[PDB]
RNA sequence: CCUCCUAAAGAGUAACGGAGGAGCACGAAGGUUGGCUAAUCCUGGUCGGACAUCAGGAGGUUAGUGCAAUGGCAUAAGCCAGCUUGACUGCGAGCGUGACGGCGCGAGCAGGUGCGAAAGCAGGUCAUAGUGAUCCGGUGGUUCUGAAUGGAAGGGCCAUC
RNA sequence: CCGACUUACCAACCCGAUGCAAACUGCGAAUACCGGAGAAUGUUAUCACGGGAGACACACGGCGGGUGCUAACGUCCGUC
RNA sequence: UGCCUGGCGGCAGUAGCGCGGUGGUCCCACCUGACCCCAUGCCGAACUCAGAAGUGAAACGCCGUAGCGCCGAUGGUAGUGUGGGGUCUCCCCAUGCGAGAGUAGGGAACUGCCAGGCAU
């Protein structure tokens, strides 16, 4: 799964989630899945999207991923108490605000993208919509 | 576990600002190494304290080809 | 790079002498000829000047470069000034080492009077 | 040049054997019988050959002799 | 000065026409010799070094400078510091004059010759070689030897480009291959 | 930790003495500065004596 | 006890919050004068190799700093040499930091030094850790005190363990 | 002994494009804070010294955060 | 008064770099000597001295050119003080303040004191 190789830290602040994002237009690709909402995308919640609309176009034309999940997320273990230091790093996540392109696809036809990326839309947990080029 | 620990804060910036009239010896910044440079009457300490040198006001300025910070004591 | 490394090697000594606001007599020689001038504290303004390039001092001289050429230098320059008003003065090597023709040049000043 | 630091370094003779002779400055410190100059020298001459190959068949009509 | 004496006649003047050099500034001298021999085995044992020396010494007419590692190295366990090896740069009546023995006497011993290589040059024209035996020269006395040892000898030249330089070497009748 | 500690005596006889630290594996010498003696106001040689 | 972050652009600011260090070392690794400029790659070159030392080029501090991190550093605070003991004694306008005990910075006076032709610089070290109150004792010094008086013992004072 | 043909595949430095950071900064606010000047207003509201205290278990709500699951009428700081 | 050049500053990339031209009467540089004064952890390379046969080749100064660096609006966006509000992990409204990036564009520095040489 994408995971940073590695980093110079183990553990993150939690930190807040405001603002609209940067990385609004199609730049490789032909077509795009925007981010109408806001939240977080773990690693799986990617790769289970990924998976979905490669699948539906036969490896045909070419994904691009342009989201990256580089923040660590700690849990505790069930049964323990408050306290005794910060948790221990489960999974990664990237933060998503309104308006991040999110994958881009090129090399088939805009009707066959509408359905693969339809489908890529029912495996992930914030609000999305289709988009295309713009000459600007 | 492995942490829990911290020194105590030292108290650095800037004691007399721009303009506030000081008396020869007063304490101008605190700092570590020469984030701001003496200029006009002014000493540096061993720990890099600036110190007016005379009494008059406090007055920053960049000058120099780096760009640097200096503070000197206008002797108004 | 020669002027570069002398440049450098002066500029220390350059400085100090500005912060402690001292008129600087400031000297400069090159194979053919040396030079004197002493300037204001600011820095910017020239009070008297002595040089082997003045016709008025060539005239007397075997040759423009060499330790009597400085004395020569070494000796209008502080009669200029003292007649001037200008007793008090620091010198300043300006990079070549305090030796030779440059020496020459001062030596010949504390004569004069010029105390430094 | 720092002084008495470093080795006598004086006029000699260099004898080669073609009589070639020149004056030289050495540490050696007495003249020399040498055997090859730079004028007694294949190379520097223009003698040395490169080995002749392509024999064998020039050989062979020069060994045997035979219709 | 035989050398610097014909260089300043013969040599300048050929260049002179065959490049159109309008200043003579222009043509090519030679600057400096410089005789490097490093010595690692001292690490070992300090006396092979200083042993060096004397050869370098003899042949050249001055005390070689001993140098000493930039950083440390654990691929040859020498630390920053230590002393592994020793040069001397030749400037003038002295350069020319070692040029001439080099020339004339040195090279032409060498051990089965075929001139030398007129490929080593850095690319703006300073000529580096070797030296496989250090009996080349007759300054040592080959029955009053510890160990075959060698040297670098690196011209270095105001050419500007590699060629401009083969010329000048050339002209002193060098014998390239 | 290893450094031990010295006294430098005055040379001039008054009594008055520095103190100061000293690494004795290494720097085996009995160290000898000149200090300014302020009973008879004048630097004279000191020379390291024990604590 | 020190350094960074959390700490919300003056100071300060908690948690069994997130990451790391210290309980020294140096008579030179201190003072001053004179001089000097890094890493790394490329090209050529005896052994010699991806890497030793030599020559040239590109590069421009990506090096370096006795030891963490941060802030500094080319006039270098980085690197090398000559001479040296200012790693002085008495003091101290004024200011910073603490509830306090305390801790810190300091121009200038007086005496006597070192380096420099001089102007000048020097009261330890690029700075910030390397530390232990008081009592009770020890050692040296001392125009102090000395239970009738002269001494002495003990006590004080100054230096130090 | 080198080679030579061929790359179904991997890809360093460099170049162009797209992001991310509490312990990144060739940028940089609003506020807040320090000092100076001037009016109006305020029962001196300010500072110093002296007599007498109590208190040193805090709670929730808003805003900025650490911790926790952006769980808790949870917990720990800043500020009203 | 003009043109050159050297020294010391102000200013500190609109001032730096590159690419192309160009200058030796004087100045400056390279340069020529080296016993001497002084010097090299070897080397007159550097530092130092005594000089003027040579050349402006390098260097340096000057002139031109937008391949780079650098400077940079207007407008919009982000944020935020105070007062309201919501569908309240995040936003919206009134009012005040208002970036960074990017865009048009600018740009081959400007300026003081002293001296020297030429021209008028
Ligand atoms: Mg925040
Ligand atoms: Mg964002
Ligand atoms: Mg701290
Ligand atoms: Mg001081
Ligand atoms: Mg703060
Ligand atoms: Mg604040
Ligand atoms: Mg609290
Ligand atoms: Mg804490
Ligand atoms: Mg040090
Ligand atoms: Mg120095
Ligand atoms: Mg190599
Ligand atoms: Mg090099
Ligand atoms: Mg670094
Ligand atoms: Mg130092
Ligand atoms: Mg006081
Ligand atoms: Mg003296
Ligand atoms: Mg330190
Ligand atoms: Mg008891
Ligand atoms: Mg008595
Ligand atoms: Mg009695
Ligand atoms: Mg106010
Ligand atoms: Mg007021
Ligand atoms: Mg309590
Ligand atoms: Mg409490
Ligand atoms: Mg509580
Ligand atoms: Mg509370
Ligand atoms: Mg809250
Ligand atoms: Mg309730
Ligand atoms: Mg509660
Ligand atoms: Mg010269
Ligand atoms: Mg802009
Ligand atoms: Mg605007
Ligand atoms: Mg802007
Ligand atoms: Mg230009």
């Amino acid at each position: 799964m994408l995971q940073p190789k590695r980093t110079k830290f183990r553990k993150m602040h939690k930190g807040r989630n405001r603002g609209l994002a940067q990385g609004t237009d199609v730049s490789f690709g032909s077509f795009g899945l925007k981010a109408v909402g806001r939240g977080r995308l773990t690693a799986r919640q990617i790769e289970a999207a990924r998976r979905a609309m490669t699948r539906a176009v036969k490896r045909q034309g070419k994904i691009w991923i342009r989201v990256f999940p580089d923040k660590p997320i700690t849990e505790k273990p069930l049964a323990v108490r408050m306290g005794k230091g910060k948790g221990n790093v489960e999974y990664w996540v990237a933060l998503i605000q309104p308006g991040k392109v999110l994958y881009e696809m090129d090399g088939v036809p805009e009707e066959l993208a509408r359905e693969a990326f339809k489908l890529a839309a029912a495996k992930l947990p914030i609000k999305t919509t289709f988009v295309t080029k713009t000459v600007m | 576990t492995r942490n829990g620990r911290d020194s105590e804060a030292k108290r650095l910036g800037v004691k007399r600002f721009g303009g506030e009239s000081v008396l020869a010896g007063s304490i101008i910044v605190r700092q570590r190494g020469t984030k701001f440079h003496a200029g006009a009457n002014v000493g540096c300490g061993r720990d890099h304290t600036l110190f007016a040198k005379a009494d008059g006001k406090v007055k920053f300025e960049v000058k120099g080809p780096k760009n640097r910070k200096f503070i000197s004591i206008e002797a108004e | 790079d020669k002027k570069s490394a002398r440049i450098r090697r002066a500029t220390r000594a350059r400085r100090k002498l500005q912060e402690l606001g001292a008129t600087r007599l400031v000297v400069h020689r090159t194979p053919r000829h040396i030079y004197a001038q002493v300037i204001a504290p600011n820095g910017s303004e020239v009070l008297v000047a002595a040089s082997t390039v003045e016709k008025a001092i060539a005239e007397q001289l075997k040759y423009t470069g060499n330790k009597d050429a400085a004395a020569a230098v070494g000796k209008a320059v502080a009669e200029r000034a003292l007649e001037k008003g200008i007793k008090d003065v620091s010198f300043d090597r300006s990079g070549f080492q305090y030796h030779g023709r440059v020496q020459a040049l001062a030596d010949a000043a504390r004569e004069a009077g010029l105390q430094f | 040049m720092k002084k008495d630091i470093h080795p006598k370094y004086e006029e000699i003779t260099a004898s080669c054997s073609c009589g070639n002779v020149m004056k030289i400055r050495s540490t050696v410190g007495h003249d020399l019988n040498l055997d090859v100059c730079s004028k007694c020298h294949p190379f520097f001459t223009g003698k040395q050959r490169d080995v002749a190959t392509g024999g064998r068949v020039d050989r062979f009509n020069k060994r045997f002799n035979i219709p | 000065a035989k050398l610097h004496d014909y260089y300043k006649d013969e040599v300048v003047k050929k260049l002179m026409t065959e490049f159109n050099y309008n200043s003579v500034m222009q043509v090519p001298r030679v600057e400096k010799i410089t005789l490097n021999m490093g010595v690692g085995e001292a690490i070992a044992d300090k006396k092979l070094l200083d042993n060096a020396a004397a050869d370098l010494a003899a042949i050249s007419g001055q005390k070689p400078l001993i140098t000493k590692a930039r950083k440390s190295v654990a691929g040859f366990k020498i630390r920053q510091g230590y002393p592994i090896g020793c040069k001397v740069t030749l400037r003038g009546e002295r350069m020319w004059e070692f040029f001439e023995r080099l020339i004339t006497i040195a090279v032409p011993r060498i051990r089965d010759f075929r001139g030398l290589s007129a490929k080593s040059f850095d690319g703006r024209g300073n000529y580096s070689m070797g030296v496989r035996e250090q009996i080349i020269f007759p300054e040592i006395d080959y029955d009053k030897v510890d160990r075959v040892r060698g040297l670098d000898i690196t011209i270095t030249t105001t050419a500007k480009s590699d060629e401009e330089g083969r010329a000048l070497l050339a002209a002193f009748d060098f014998p390239f291959r | 930790g290893i450094r031990e500690k010295i006294k430098l005596v005055s040379s001039a006889g008054t009594g008055h003495f520095y103190t100061t630290t000293k690494n004795k594996r290494t720097k085996p010498e009995k160290l000898e500065l000149k200090k300014f003696d302020p009973v008879v106001r004048q630097h004279v040689i000191y020379k390291e004596a024990k604590i």
